[PDB]
């Protein structure tokens, strides 16, 4: 049954929220997942995870990838089930 | 309802973020659906106009001035369907 | 001229079996509008919390969006 | 001003969420945060349906107290404005 991702919440602490763990989806519309991170001096900062409502530059992407060039907040959007464990970068 | 061509239809129109100065407050997504309701409307039997009749919400990531990233499922930012009054 | 009426409902006037809370809510409805046409439609909605149930004995509660009319103007 | 609850899900697991612990409300500009308290009072025995935040209801205002007001229900209901106030319910 419809979509389940992977949670992670950098500021969890002062939201009140639980670090990590697993988000389950509501929405009949598209339902993804993303992940947000920096990429600064060679270091991953995981900044944020969870479930992404119906963007369609979400559509048919089996895998996170983020397309921007420079940024700094990464982000990449994916459909299908804990699609976000995995993130990777182009351009 | 479709909108390709008279009568209340719903045009889909995208907007750059970037086209309206918001692309440094937001991360994501770079833009959203101003959609909006034009067409003719029949007549009541007072009057009726080619009006949203239902909204979807949009997901973004941004900034908010304490510059900490927030990421909330915005409500009522796209217009799904057109409809008369 | 444009104006915001307050009409309430109920759900067993409707739902009373369905819906757990409440037992109906504040809707409000919209006035003349002058000349492009315009009518009296709602420019501002709030949201609703409700208990019911979901399908076979579940119980839900959530923020259902849009089903509260706050304020009318012309199209 | 801010609004915290206490939280409750009889049916945490299924749902992932977590069984209780306090809510943060978050909600409109200048709008209201209640509280909710659900259950059932059906053997002598009272059962914790839900427990939570609750937006802007006009049969939550001003009561300091969660009380469940209609007779013989299958689900109790309750509400009340005022943190955490609905930690203790009541019948009446």
């Amino acid at each position: 049954e419809t979509r389940e991702c992977i949670y992670y919440n950098a500021n969890w602490e002062l939201e009140r929220t639980n670090q990590s763990g697993l988000e389950r989806c509501e929405g009949d519309k598209r339902l993804h997942c993303y992940a947000s991170w920096r990429n600064s001096s060679g270091t991953i900062e995981l900044v944020k995870k969870g479930c992404w409502l119906d963007d369609f530059n979400c559509y048919d992407r089996q895998e996170c990838v983020a397309t921007e060039e420079n940024p700094q907040v990464y982000f990449c959007c994916c459909e299908g089930n804990f699609c976000n464990e995995r993130f990777t970068h182009l351009p | 309802l479709e909108c390709d061509g008279n009568i209340c239809c719903k045009k889909q129109f995208f907007v750059s973020f970037k086209d309206i100065g918001w692309n440094d407050w937001i991360i994501a997504p770079s833009g959203y659906h101003a959609n909006y309701c034009e067409g003719e409307c029949p007549s009541h039997i007072l009057k009726s106009c080619c009006v949203p009749t239902k909204l979807r919400p949009m997901s973004m990531l941004y900034y908010d001035d304490g510059q900490n990233i927030i990421k909330k499922d915005i409500q009522n930012m796209i217009v799904e369907e057109c409809g008369c009054s």
